[PDB]
RNA sequence: AGACUCUGGCAUGCUAACUAGUUACGCGACCGGUCGGCGUAACUUCUUAGAGGGACAAGUGGCGUUCAGCCACCCGAGAUUGAGCAAUAACAGGUCUGUGAUGCCCUUAGAUGUCCGGGGCUGCACGCGCGCUACACUGACUGGCUCAGCGUGUCCUACGCCGGCAGGCGCGGGUAACCCGUUGAACCCCAUUCGUGAUGGGGAUCGGGGAUUGCAAUUAUUCCCC
């Protein structure tokens, strides 16, 4: 009964390490939090008032998944179809400045490093956080 | 078994005419957990006689120029108009489509005979395969008519549409449009 | 003209600073893989060079 | 002396692989470790072109195409083989890269 | 859910007829000069919950929308988020509501007439001054 | 005590192996019942429903699907674990509890076990796609 | 040092049409009638060993206007690899 | 006249930097590129030109082919003649007018009248 | 005619809320926008306090279709 | 015409891969499971691309002047795709404006030659053809999730730093299945908000600012923000 990351519910799991860091203190908050976009394809504003840590988290899996990757990689994500109003939609890659300072963020809080061979990876310590969140929500959803 | 959606059982539907036994679909060997088997059912005559009839429906369903290829968005809609069915009819939702397709079915039908400008009717019987086919889409452009341009949802607007038919009440658009087709047919004979 | 203004505009950006190396003319040029070829003079030369319509 | 590779490139099949059995028969008969021709993609170059030479036509075009095979032989020998080897079997159409360590 | 007994209808703030029957975040881009995107900056800023009607507010709340607006950069508002950058006349980074939207406007057309510019011509003789191509459309508004 | 097959369709392409275990189903790590797809989840469930998990109690299938769309691939994830378990009980099981399970899976649907035929039409010039063409006037 | 021109003698003569169609050019330049000059080219690569011919010369032959002249004996083969 | 904050007199005798610093983004890439030699040639005759010129009478129309100049606030009051592609054109040089180009003022085509139109 | 709704709650749809919707046997945003004249986001908003009441079972909940069925 | 040639569907038979991939073992890292995270044993199922094979109205039942062949069925990957090439005879069809192809020519020194500066080819009352956005709820916004294929590239770009974006700086790789790239593409899938309102649908028009490419963006070159 090994509870992994890739066996817990994507959705589920970033929806339940958000809160996470919110009782932990400890996260860079940036100026433009209540301010920018999060894309150049974007014209309204995200309706969440905590966007940042759920990106954290959305970022923190990603590394998870396929580390070795820096902020350009990020930028190629969180990308999507840039209507040009009149002119047909194209693809669009998002901003790369929020994925920097969550990135660069996560050096702060210990689970990323910056690998010899590339860009960012994860730390064997935040492994732990990690399969610690996904044992706590898989057992509430098999429990109750 | 093998139930509609896992939850749903199709053995428990019985066809009421017999012009539409062999024609129909699935009574105890069609069945299938969803629509979306992505067969070919186009690829020879009388292929289409043999796909289940919520292939039928979700195919039918998806005609617009907006949402033309899209099939998934689709399957979700047909099941909760039959969760919906299901919660209003008391019943198996599948039996609903089936005494609905027969009280919407066309059984006579004009035929375009002279010249261009001026049509001169002649009545003529619709055939069983074609009485099958007119049924859905006629359902389903009332449907879109109606929830393309009120507060009520593509499914709660089929179900509702489909039970109609299925009580042949002349508020549903299914039960309706048998009626100038076969009234235009009586004028002629 | 003037020497000092016979070729004053530079000669490196634009579509003027390339030509057909047969026919000389600019309209219609191939500079895709480095053929800097007419379109018009690429059907003469294209079995030759090595261009085969297979399909 | 290790890590010698030859790189056979050419146009068509029907004259790379007539030279391509021929220099791995050569090591074979001086009993060296050979390693197989691994067969590194066919590279179309594609240009499409109109075929109306004033543009009047039907719209109508042509998909001339080159076809580039590619060939790589890898050989464990002392270099004066090598040489000895790919000198004998010329053959038009048919080049061959040399890179030695 | 509540009955709001103190539910004022329709706002009149800056003379500009605002539902209040809305959402308080697209309530705001009612008013000339102001858009969904400054609006909704303006009420983060603010800390007004988006689930909120416009109508719901209170006096404070209402008085604290109009000051925030008035002057943002003490606000926390960014110098990119306003109608007007760096002006001719005076070079202030300033917003501009709907009263000023007009006659800004209208100082703007008047400047360029003035000056005899290919965009004030432009401007005056009512065909397109974007350098845009009217050959095959402007049918509408002209004969 | 291993086999190894793949599955396709119109470009995806799922390889499974079957190695001998304790019924762990899992697509490239992540569960059966946990693709992106949650109501074609249903159609990913129908050949353990017509086959019994008694059959499956010893069996460990990797999913290694790399290619193709977000449909394309749960066939051939389909086709992988059909034709693999099919293999499996093949080369180690007597040939008649493969048959049967063929028997089975032929009578439920054909393209469960055998691969579609039809892939994309090359587009031609003077049209949008493959067979339809552009717009034309008269006088 | 580097190139190493030589001038050689093709197999066939007649058989190969690149060296004969310079041929008809330079009968024609010389001031032969056209189809006089294009019998000899076609009775020389009809007898050199050829299956089947064909010569199409085009332009002001005995006019302002523009008539096409053709020539065919033998087999063709038009299409096909 | 006030130029973003600036009146004329703080406008004529500041620095060329900080005339950047005023102007808006392409004049300050145009300013940061470099003006040319044969733009460097036209600063130097305007120049003689106002010099020359009497205290009450506006300096001469000097013509130039240049309409892709950006007008300084030194150019003010000078008159120069901008080539429209056939002639060339009288143009008032106002203290306003330092942040546009010189080519929008010749205007190039004449204003489109509208006739009965011939078997259209 | 043309379509004017309330956004918030009335006193009567108030009312309405208590007494009749649990006897509809079809519970829907589109149900309740038609017949008590109120916006669907609304209806929406009553019908999530209608299940934290605990007088409402949840078939299906979705993006755009939410189907509610009395109790028992 | 067909045959042919290229491409597509099939080969668990063949050829052989450190510039492709898997399995095993070991090393770890985390909680017996996961690793695109590391190395050597094999190995060619997945990936490459070459040979050979395979499908023919082949078998069966009807129809048949019981010939030629036509409908239906079994087995099979396929009972069969998509293109290239395209005859005789023609057209006053388009091209001298693609050629240092071209006959008669016109001009040839204030040139119909060359080059340079600027303008114009895009100018607008109106008409005629493609094409692109939409008219909203099967929709829009936002967050999360998650999959390709041709195919370019000595310019393509990774990664790190400053910036809200457009962008800028440094250090790299790639003359290329070696690097961009496992091409984390979009539609689609889940959740939030909007609920028939010219509405937040849809962004035509217009101001202001910013950055890049270019000698030169004035006739908004583009791209970005209200
Ligand atoms: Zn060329």
């Amino acid at each position: 009964p090994g509870v992994t990351v890739k066996d817990v519910n994507q959705q589920e799991f970033v929806r339940a390490l958000a809160a996470f860091l919110k009782k932990s203190g400890k996260l860079k908050v940036p100026e433009w939090v209540d301010t920018v976009k999060l894309a150049k394809h974007k014209e309204l504003a995200p309706y969440d008032e905590n966007w940042f840590y759920t990106r954290a988290a959305s970022t923190a899996r990603h590394l998870y998944l396929r580390g070795g990757a820096g902020v350009g990689s990020m930028t190629k994500i969180y990308g999507g179809r840039q209507r040009n109003g009149v002119m047909p939609s194209h693809f669009s890659r998002g901003s790369k400045s929020v994925a920097r300072r969550v990135l660069q963020a996560l050096e702060g809080l210990k689970m990323v490093e910056k690998d010899q061979d590339g860009g960012r990876k994860l730390t064997p310590q935040g492994q732990r956080d990690l399969d610690r969140i996904a044992g706590q929500v898989a057992a509430a959803n098999k429990k109750h | 078994d093998i139930k509609l959606f896992g939850k749903w059982s199709t053995d428990d539907v019985q066809i009421n005419d017999i012009s539409l036994q062999d024609y129909i679909a699935v009574k105890e060997k069609y069945a299938k957990y969803l629509p979306h088997s992505a067969g070919r059912y186009a690829a020879k005559r009388f292929r289409k006689a043999q796909c289940p009839i919520v292939e039928r429906l979700t195919n039918s369903m998806m005609m617009h120029g907006r949402n033309n290829g899209k099939k998934l968005m689709t399957v979700r809609i047909v099941k909760h108009a039959f969760e919906i069915i299901h919660l209003l009819t008391g019943e198996n939702p599948l039996q609903v489509l089936v005494n609905a397709i027969i009280n919407s079915g066309p059984r006579e039908d004009s035929t375009r005979i002279g010249r261009a400008g001026t049509v001169r009717r002649q009545a003529v019987d619709v055939s069983p395969l074609r009485r099958v086919n007119q049924a859905i889409w006629l359902l389903c452009t009332g449907a879109r008519e109606a929830a393309f341009r009120n507060i009520k949802t593509i499914a709660e607007c089929l179900a509702d549409e489909l039970i109609n038919a299925a009580k042949g009440s002349s508020n549903s658009y299914a039960i309706k449009k048998k009626d100038e087709l076969e009234r235009v047919a009586k004028s002629n004979r | 003209g003037h020497q000092q203004l016979y070729w004053s505009h530079p000669r490196k950006f634009g579509q003027g600073s390339r030509s057909c190396r047969v026919c000389s003319n600019r309209h219609g040029l191939i500079r895709k893989y480095g053929l800097n070829m007419c379109r018009q003079c690429f059907r003469q030369y294209a079995k030759d060079i090595g261009f085969i319509k297979l399909d | 002396i290790h890590r010698i590779r030859i790189t056979l490139t050419s146009r068509n099949v029907k004259s790379l692989e007539k030279v391509c059995a021929d220099l791995i028969r050569g090591a074979k008969e001086k009993n060296l470790k050979v390693k197989g021709p691994v067969r590194m993609p066919t590279k179309t170059l594609r240009i499409t072109t109109r075929k109306t030479p004033c543009g009047e036509g039907s719209k109508t075009w042509d998909r001339f195409q080159m076809r580039i095979h590619k060939r790589l032989i890898d050989l464990h020998s002392p270099s004066e083989i090598v040489k000895q080897i790919t000198s004998i079997s010329i053959e038009p159409g048919v080049e061959v890269e040399v890179t030695i360590a | 859910l509540v009955i709001p007994e103190k539910f004022q209808h329709i706002l009149r703030v800056l003379n500009t007829n605002i539902d209040g029957r809305r959402k308080i975040a697209f309530a705001i881009t009612a008013i000339k000069g102001v858009g969904r995107r400054y609006a909704h900056v303006v009420l983060r800023k603010a800390d007004i919950d988006l689930t909120k009607r416009a109508g719901e507010l209170t006096e404070d709340e209402v008085e604290r929308v109009i000051t925030i607006m008035q002057n943002p950069r003490q606000y926390k508002i960014p110098d990119w988020f306003l109608n007007r950058q760096k002006d001719v006349k005076d070079g202030k980074y300033s917003q501009v509501l709907a009263n000023g939207l007009d006659n800004k406007l209208r100082e703007d057309l008047e400047r360029l007439k003035k000056i005899r510019a290919h965009r004030g011509l432009r401007h005056f003789w009512g065909l397109r001054v974007r350098g845009q191509h009217t050959k095959t459309t402007g049918r509408r508004g002209r004969t | 005590q291993s086999v190894q097959v793949f599955g396709r369709k119109k470009t995806a392409t799922a390889v499974a192996h079957c190695k001998r275990g304790n019924g762990l189903i899992k697509v490239n790590g992540r569960p059966l019942e946990m693709i992106e797809p949650r109501t074609l989840q249903y159609k990913l469930l129908e050949p353990v429903l017509l086959l019994g998990k008694e059959r499956f109690a010893g069996v460990d299938i990797r999913v290694r699907v790399k290619g193709g769309g977000h449909v394309a691939q749960i066939y051939a994830i389909r086709q992988s674990i059909s034709k693999a378990l099919v293999a499996y009980y093949q080369k180690y099981v007597d040939e008649a509890s493969k048959k049967e399970i063929k028997d089975i899976l032929i009578q439920y649907d054909r393209t469960l076990l055998v691969a579609d035929p039809r892939r994309c039409e090359s587009k031609k010039f003077g049209g949008p796609g493959a067979r339809a063409r552009y717009q034309k006037s008269y006088r | 040092g580097s190139v190493e021109l030589y001038a050689e003698k093709v197999a066939t003569r007649g058989l190969c049409a690149i060296a004969q169609a310079e041929s008809l050019r330079y009968k024609l330049l010389g001031g032969l009638a056209v189809r006089r000059a294009c019998y000899g080219v076609l009775r020389f690569i009809m007898e050199s060993g050829a299956k089947g011919c064909e010569v199409v010369v085009s332009g002001k032959l005995r006019g302002q206007r523009a008539k096409s002249m053709k020539f065919v004996d033998g087999l063709m083969i038009h299409s096909g690899d | 006249f006030t130029y973003r904050g600036v009146d004329l007199d703080q406008l004529l005798d500041m620095s060329y930097e900080q005339l950047m610093q005023l102007y808006s983004a392409r004049q300050r890439r145009r300013l940061n590129r470099g003006l040319r030699r044969k733009q460097h040639s036209l600063l130097k005759r305007l120049r003689k030109a106002k010099k020359e010129a009497p205290p009450m009478e506006k300096p001469e129309v000097v013509k130039t082919h240049l309409r892709d100049m950006i007008i300084l606030p030194e150019m003010v009051g000078s008159m120069v003649g901008v080539y429209n592609g056939k002639t060339f054109n009288q143009v008032e040089i106002k203290p306003e007018m330092i942040g546009h180009y010189l080519g929008e003022f010749s205007i190039t085509y004449k204003p489109v009248k509208h006739g009965r139109p011939g078997i259209g | 005619d043309k379509l004017n709704n309330l956004v918030l709650f009335d006193k009567a749809t108030y009312d309405k809320l208590c007494k009749e919707v649990p006897n509809y046997k079809l519970i829907t945003p589109a149900v309740v926008s038609e017949r008590l004249k109120i916006r669907g986001s609304l209806a929406r908003a009553a019908l999530q306090e209608l299940l934290s009441k605990g007088l409402i079972k949840l078939v299906s909940k979705h993006r755009a279709q939410v189907i509610y069925t009395r109790n028992t």
